[PDB]
């Protein structure tokens, strides 16, 4: 419902919930979610320096005490998101590439794709994105295979008009 | 005295040993002297195997100017080896953000943060970075502000 | 005081479904020291004479 | 190297004003003059390639025939210097788009310089010029990608065709530029490509020969070492990067070898089995002996394995194969693995057992022709005989050294590889 | 001959390798067997071992 409530813009709702998380007893698996989900809603609000710093903490503590992989995953991008979203993106790119190849190998189409449009996002703040245009081009047939990444997808491409 | 060995040789009793370093092209150097606080015994005692870090031959380490000698034999050397495992092109994702010309980290940054203005306090940390007192492509810096001030506009 | 040992990441065929089923149902019912050995030695072959 | 910029407005203003105070007379028409002349920025006042009048001879003249004379003309010479140097930039960056090809930097250098010949205003003593256009060279070579990507093509282009004067001016620019394109990188590729080529061209086809690594080698390095030498700096007698390069030559030599393992066996046999001894000295590792025998087997089924190929010749050239592997390889593990990988494709011919017994046993032609339905190859089979028949392939002080020398001299699927 | 090489600016990967291939039920006499899939024209078109 949370989750819900975020995509629909209802942050009252959301906020509330917060409130419970912190005293509530919650199995792990729960503890990730709402973990995952105050960061979240942090982006949304706008403030970035309380979040960063607790984003950073979540993804180091998620690879010493739980070696969740997937969870890792998940947060890494979100921080990307973060630095790009404030106009610099650019300290993201050794993140980035690093993740990129490390999943080619894996072949996790959708772990691959995901990447490919924060790259895209990276090099269209910077004023390059007449190249941006030229990998998306011959990528877009891929990338549409991957529903709920379409709506980020499509809202690109009137940005490239 | 020096002595230098391969890799898996019998070392000497631990308590006569003082210091023992690795050093090799490619793996940064590890090097560790042994006071009288600890001998050899107590720091292998887990285990008679230390690990070293790989080193990353990483196009952002190379922004614009290379620290490193890069001496002719070792990239010849280099190069056949590479060839070796290519006898057993643009494959790699270095090439491609070396394709995408955004290796400069710091020059890419300053090219978007000056596109639009100029306001003092930005015009000032500018400046300041032009002035550092160490530094990579300081002149790649110094001629974008320059472009930017006085450049075709 | 946390000595993290490093997982081995390890990784060819992909095989065919009565394969694996058969692999598994099959396996339901020294090497590492010889292999340092050729190295710890080398360069020669008096080890094996030896023997 | 931090070069200060105070405006062109500033610097124009500064000059008219110091030109008035200094001179007292009306050459700021003609200072606005001469200031067009080495400004290539409007291309209808500036030199254009063509020499001054008497008119900017002059004034420079003028220019350059008590200590606060002195030092105003310090910061005149100063203020030139920038105004030079705000002039270049600003013309280099109106053009920096424009820029292709290394020929392009040197006429816009030469454009540049036209007029610091006919007025010197750079100190002897103090490279500045050479400095900016370091760095201008320098953001070049890291802003703009598809002109890096010209030159490693045009410097590669350059080394094959032996045009060693131009690389060298194109190395030198390169170090003077110290841009993210280093040299060194450079000349390797282009080294490795040479002697790549060179090995092609040389040792290709070319079997019969004994230890022809060492005149390819030879011949190489009397035709280019010292060439090359020159183009990295480095002394003539540089020892270890001379093995380094033996050691590409050999490699090569085992890489070609390989792809050609087919028609070394199978055609030039027993003409290069000298080459397959020299083949012998160079393969150390298991995965040469799996890709030679992987590389052979595929082309042999490719050409032998058809049932379109005479059965007779087919066994001629598989035992000649077999004699050349076990010249190769005396432990004969490679022919066992040819052998298990070879004998269902025999045990398809019918009749492979009549006549490769009658092979065995040298039975007359008058005798297979009597009850063997088609032809049999003649010359073959007198070639498969000679290779048959082919058979290349005091007492007590004795004691006391024999048991010090046989026993103190330390020597340092079944068989099926007899 | 179709030529595939290798690209960065190709992020298409392939899943369909990383599933298990599927496999027959074919019956004889005897009982009812086990064989690997086989598509009805891959006999012609499958890798030669040549």
């Amino acid at each position: 419902v949370a989750f819900k409530a975020l995509e629909e813009d209802d942050f009252l709702k959301v906020k509330q919930y917060l409130l419970k998380s912190e005293s509530l007893e919650l199995d792990y698996d729960q503890k990730i979610n709402l973990k995952y989900l105050r960061v979240k809603y942090l982006v949304k609000i706008g403030d970035y320096d309380l979040s960063m710093r607790l984003i950073n903490q979540y993804v180091k503590e998620c690879c010493e005490e739980v070696a969740d992989s997937n969870w890792r995953f998940k947060f890494e991008i979100e921080s990307i998101n973060v630095l790009l979203l404030s106009d610099v993106g650019i300290r993201s790119l050794p993140k980035i590439i690093k993740l990129i190849d490390e999943y080619k190998e894996i072949g996790n189409p959708l772990r691959c794709v995901i990447l490919l449009l924060k790259l895209c996002e990276v090099l269209i703040q910077v004023g390059k994105s007449m190249e941006a245009e030229c990998l998306i081009s011959c990528n877009l047939s891929t990338i549409l295979e991957f529903p709920f990444v379409r709506k980020k997808t499509d809202e690109l491409l009137e940005s490239l008009s | 005295v020096i002595r230098e060995i391969s890799t898996p040789c019998l070392l000497p009793d631990f308590s006569k040993i003082k210091s023992i370093r690795v050093k090799m092209h490619g793996y940064f150097p590890l090097e560790v002297n042994f006071t009288k606080d600890y001998s050899a015994s107590d720091f292998f005692s887990g285990g008679t195997i230390i690990y070293i870090q790989r080193k990353s031959e990483s196009v952002f380490e190379n922004k614009a100017s290379f620290r490193n000698v890069e001496d002719i034999h070792v990239a010849l050397k280099r190069k056949a080896a590479e060839s070796k495992n290519y006898s057993r092109g643009n494959t790699t994702s270095s090439q491609l953000v070396e394709s995408l010309g955004i290796q400069d980290l710091t020059m890419v940054e300053l090219d978007t943060l000056l596109s639009a203005a100029l306001t003092d306090s930005e015009s000032y940390n500018l400046g300041l970075l032009c002035s550092d007192k160490n530094s990579g492509d300081i002149l790649d810096c110094q001629l974008e502000l320059w472009y930017k001030s006085f450049g075709p506009h | 005081c946390k000595v993290p040992l490093a997982k081995n990441r390890s990784s060819k065929k992909p095989s065919d479904i009565y394969s694996i089923l058969s692999e598994i149902v099959k396996s339901a019912s020294g090497r590492s020291l010889k292999l340092n050995a050729g190295l710890i030695f080398s360069e020669d072959k008096r080890f094996t004479h030896v023997v | 190297q931090i070069t200060p910029t105070r405006d062109l407005k500033v610097i124009t203003d500064e000059l008219q004003t110091l030109s008035s105070y200094i001179f007292h007379t009306n050459i700021v028409d003609d200072l606005n003059s001469l200031l067009t002349w080495m400004s290539p920025n409007d291309a209808k006042s500036n030199h254009q390639l063509r020499p001054p009048s008497l008119r900017i001879k002059n004034i420079i003249k003028v220019l350059f025939p008590g200590n606060t004379n002195k030092e105003l003309q310090l910061q005149l010479f100063s203020t030139l210097k920038e105004f030079y140097i705000f002039q270049v930039r600003y013309h280099f960056f109106l053009h920096f788009n424009n820029i292709n090809y290394l020929k392009d930097i040197q006429r816009w250098e030469n454009y540049y310089e036209f007029p610091l010949r006919y007025v010197p205003i750079f100190d002897v003593n103090v490279n500045d010029w050479a400095l900016e256009l370091n760095s201008l060279r320098h953001y070049l070579l890291n802003r703009n990608i598809k002109f890096k990507n010209n030159l490693r093509t045009r410097l590669d282009k350059l080394i094959m065709d032996d045009d060693f004067d131009l690389a060298d001016n194109l190395i030198q620019w390169l170090k003077s530029a110290n841009g993210s394109l280093s040299s060194t990188e450079l000349i390797v590729n282009a080294l490795y490509s040479k002697i790549n080529k060179f090995c092609e061209d040389n040792m290709s086809r070319v079997w019969n020969k004994r230890f022809m690594i060492m005149e390819t080698f030879n011949k190489f390095i009397n035709q280019y070492w010292s060439q090359f030498s020159k183009l990295v700096g480095c002394p003539e007698d540089d020892h270890e990067l001379t093995t380094t390069v033996f050691n590409c030559f050999e490699s090569n030599f085992l890489r070609i070898r390989t792809n050609e393992i087919f028609d070394i066996c199978v055609l030039a046999y027993p003409d290069s089995k000298v080459t397959l001894l020299e083949l012998r000295k160079i393969m150390k590792d298991f995965k040469d002996y799996t890709n030679i025998v992987t590389t052979f087997l595929s082309d042999f089924k490719k050409y032998i394995l058809n049932p379109s190929v005479t059965t007779v010749d087919a066994l001629l050239r598989y035992v000649k194969t077999i004699k050349a592997f076990l010249v190769l390889d005396p432990t004969g593990r490679c022919l066992h693995s040819i052998t298990t990988f070879v004998k269902p494709y025999f045990q398809e011919r019918k009749h492979l057992v009549n006549v490769l017994l009658y092979a065995m046993l040298d039975l007359p032609e008058e005798e297979l022709k009597e009850k063997i339905n088609f032809n049999v190859d003649m010359k073959a089979l007198l070639s498969l005989v000679d290779t048959l028949h082919d058979s290349d392939i005091i007492r007590h002080a004795m004691l006391y050294e024999h048991i010090l020398n046989y026993y103190i001299a330390w020597v340092p699927k079944s068989s099926y590889i007899k | 001959p179709l030529r595939y090489e290798p690209n960065n600016r190709d992020f298409a990967c392939n899943i369909i390798d990383d599933l298990p291939k599927l496999i027959r039920f074919v019956k004889d006499s005897k009982r009812i067997n086990i064989v690997p899939y086989t598509q009805p024209n891959s006999l012609w078109r499958g890798p030669d071992e040549d």
